[PDB]
């Protein structure tokens, strides 16, 4: 068994420790793998506080009895991943055992209101004999937002599908809405509105079939 | 400068055998190394699958075993793994792995007592489910006069009805990255999937300046590139 | 005036015993002075070869000189040269004889290897080198990827040809490997050939030097 703690939070530029916990960890000792969605793991951490080429310094990693423990100095918003700490067992068949994996935060960072534009449903996709809205929210922090989509002035519920938020290229969060109608909806009335709740204030976008 | 990569169906009928190889370059695998896999199922971390050495046997996960058979083939160079038995529990990212070699007793240098996991393919993702393939409808997500941000105008691609998972979207093939984000999909009642992607492109640009969007869905070979002109 | 070797043999100081802080070496020297050690100089557990013949050798040297036979970061292109171990420590660091190398494998590929230096130091060359023998055979294939391996060193007045022993055995330094160590002298003008496909401890400074 090899267990580490699903979740630490660290403010940004401060230092954070990721600590996993296994008798494993005496013997060939820990490794440490960087996980961001869509991407292969990183080994970032080895041996006896060994980084492979192209890992910043302000990594680093250290052994105690039972414990090891990856340490970021001055944590920068690149560096919110999974950390999942690796061992071989050295007894029975010495299986190569894996940490439930850590998931590290990066707090402090500058809030950003979101970007919304909403999109009609195309020419194309009507002349198919269909019709989504799509909303797309993006350039926000933090990432938590609520959806609401309106026709006319009326609230709407059917056909709604919303992503859950997620990290872009320049550490901003995105997030994506669906409503989903038939053509003869869609020119039956006279507007549909998505709107977006970010941290207490909200943006409303309307399109019109007209 | 090993190098792997990952390749093999993204969809297996349930109990049915899941098959996939690990090429290699820069390297042989007639080795000391242990060509190992991995996988992680969704919302589930990282799970040891297996690992194989050219003349040193293999070695798996007890939980799996039964299943999971890891051989090499040194003549095209690269190893595979096999997983009969597939239910929805085995739907997952697969990747392929290289662990250099270490030692069991006091014998070697200091490094040989170190266990890490040195190279990673980038993943290959496997669904089991008994539904049918179905390649994606891609629709242009076009900038209007009121849909603009100033200098700034954003305009994407809608990629619509496609199984399994996932799709890649690129934008003039790749000449265009800045300002590019490609949407997580959603999961409609249906079981079919849909995304979007979405480029910021300068507004002063949109009656000279051409964009495609290339939607690649290696889940059905199949490649679309969709104009995206104004309103 | 003799040669301090202070706290460390002959063994440790010629073959570079990371420990022996002992002053780099003079030009000549009538006689040695030294501490006898029980284990040697050896860091790593293992057999000198003709010690007490070195020894007396060694004793009285005109023109000695110690250099780079085969530089590390370019003799050995596709074998991994940074073996450390923590039974030849230095300052509480893993570290290995100032004068050899442990070659192992590289991108788990031990490929064979082949060698030469030719004299051209007009005078008498001291080429000193080692033989690994792990304790068990996986660990010979994990370091080396051959499991009968071979070291080859010839010149021409010596030729012989090394085998690994792989058996089990008491730690010695918390060590249950062993280096068996060995040397030539090369005459002016000849020259000397290393070949293995595993095992060799490589030679990566030699010395030059006149008895007498
Ligand atoms: C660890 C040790 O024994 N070091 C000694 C050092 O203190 C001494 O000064 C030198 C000769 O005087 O011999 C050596
Ligand atoms: C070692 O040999 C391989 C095989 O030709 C070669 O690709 C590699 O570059 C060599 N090593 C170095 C450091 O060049």
């Amino acid at each position: 068994e090899l267990t580490q703690d699903p979740a630490v939070s660290v403010a940004l530029g401060q230092t954070v420790r990721i600590t996993c916990q296994g008798d494993s960890l005496r013997g060939y000792s820990a490794s440490w793998y960087q996980l961001k969605p869509g991407q292969a793991p990183v080994l970032v951490i080895y041996g006896k506080n060994n980084r492979p080429s192209g890992i910043p310094d302000r990594f680093s990693g250290s052994t105690s009895g039972n414990r090891a423990s990856l340490i970021i100095t001055g944590t920068q918003a690149e560096d919110e991943a999974d950390y999942y700490c690796n061992s071989r067992d050295t007894n029975g068949y010495r299986p190569v055992l894996f940490g439930g994996g850590t998931k590290l935060t990066v707090l402090g960072q500058p809030k950003g209101a979101p970007s919304v534009t909403l999109f009609p449903p195309s020419s194309e996709e009507l002349q198919a004999n269909k019709a989504t809205l799509v909303c797309l929210i993006s350039d926000f922090y933090p990432g938590a937002v609520t959806v609401a989509w309106k026709a006319d002035s009326s609230p709407v519920k059917a056909g709604v599908e919303t992503t859950t938020p997620s990290k872009q290229s320049n550490n901003k969060y995105a997030a994506s809405s669906y409503l989903s109608l038939t053509p003869e909806q869609w020119k039956s009335h006279r507007s549909y509105s998505c709107q977006v709740t970010h941290e207490g204030s909200t943006v409303e976008k309307t399109v019109a079939p007209t | 400068q090993v190098q792997l990569q990952e390749s093999g169906p993204g969809l297996v009928k349930p109990s049915g055998t899941l098959s996939l190889t690990c090429a290699i370059s820069g390297g042989s695998i007639s080795s000391s190394n242990w060509w190992t896999w991995v996988r992680q199922p969704p919302g589930k971390g990282l799970q040891w699958i297996g690992e194989i050495q050219h003349g040193g046997g293999t070695n798996y996960n007890p939980s799996l075993k039964s299943r999971a058979t890891i051989f090499v083939d040194v003549s095209k160079n690269h190893f595979s793994l096999r997983l009969s038995s597939v239910t929805a529990a085995d739907t997952a990212v697969y990747y392929c792995a290289k662990v250099p070699p270490y030692c069991t007793s006091a014998s070697c240098p200091d490094d040989y007592y170190y266990h890490y996991m040195d190279v990673w393919g980038k993943g290959t993702t496997v669904t089991v489910s008994g539904a049918s393939t179905k390649g994606p409808s891609v629709f242009p997500l076009a900038p209007s006069s009121k849909s603009t941000s100033g200098g700034t105008a954003a305009l994407g691609c809608l990629v619509k009805d496609y199984f399994p998972e996932p799709v890649t979207v690129s934008w003039n093939s790749g000449a265009l990255t800045s300002g590019v984000h490609t949407f997580p999909a959603v999961l409609q009642s249906s079981g079919l999937y849909s995304l979007s992607s979405v480029v910021t492109v300068p507004s002063s640009s949109l009656g000279t300046q051409t964009y495609i969007c290339n939607v690649n869905h290696k889940p059905s070979n199949t490649k679309v590139d969709k104009r995206v002109e104004p309103k | 005036a003799p040669l301090q070797l202070g706290n460390c043999s002959v063994a440790g100081w010629i073959l570079g015993n990371p420990e022996c802080e002992s002053l780099i070496s003079k030009e000549s020297w009538s006689y040695i002075v030294e501490t006898p050690n029980p284990e040697n100089g050896t860091c790593y557990p293992g057999y000198f070869a003709d010690y007490e013949e070195l020894r007396e050798q060694l004793s009285s040297v005109s023109s000695f000189e110690r250099f780079e036979i085969f530089p590390k970061e370019s003799s050995w292109p596709n074998h991994t040269v940074t073996g450390v171990t923590a039974s030849c420590s230095h300052n509480g660091k893993s570290s290995f004889y100032r004068n050899l190398l442990w070659l192992t494998e590289k991108n788990g590929l031990y490929p064979n290897l082949s060698n030469s230096y030719v004299n051209n130091k007009e005078k008498e060359v001291l080429v000193l080198w080692g033989v690994h023998h792990p304790s068990n055979i996986r660990d010979q294939r994990a370091i080396y990827h051959t499991e009968n391996a071979y070291v080859s060193v010839v010149s021409s007045h010596y030729s012989r040809r090394f085998t690994p022993e792989i058996a089990k055995r008491p730690k010695v330094r918390g060590q249950e490997g062993r280096i068996n160590y060995y040397w030539t002298l090369l005459e002016p003008g000849d020259t000397i050939i290393f070949e293995a496909n595993g095992n060799l401890i490589a030679p990566w400074y030699a010395f030059a030097l006149s008895r007498g």
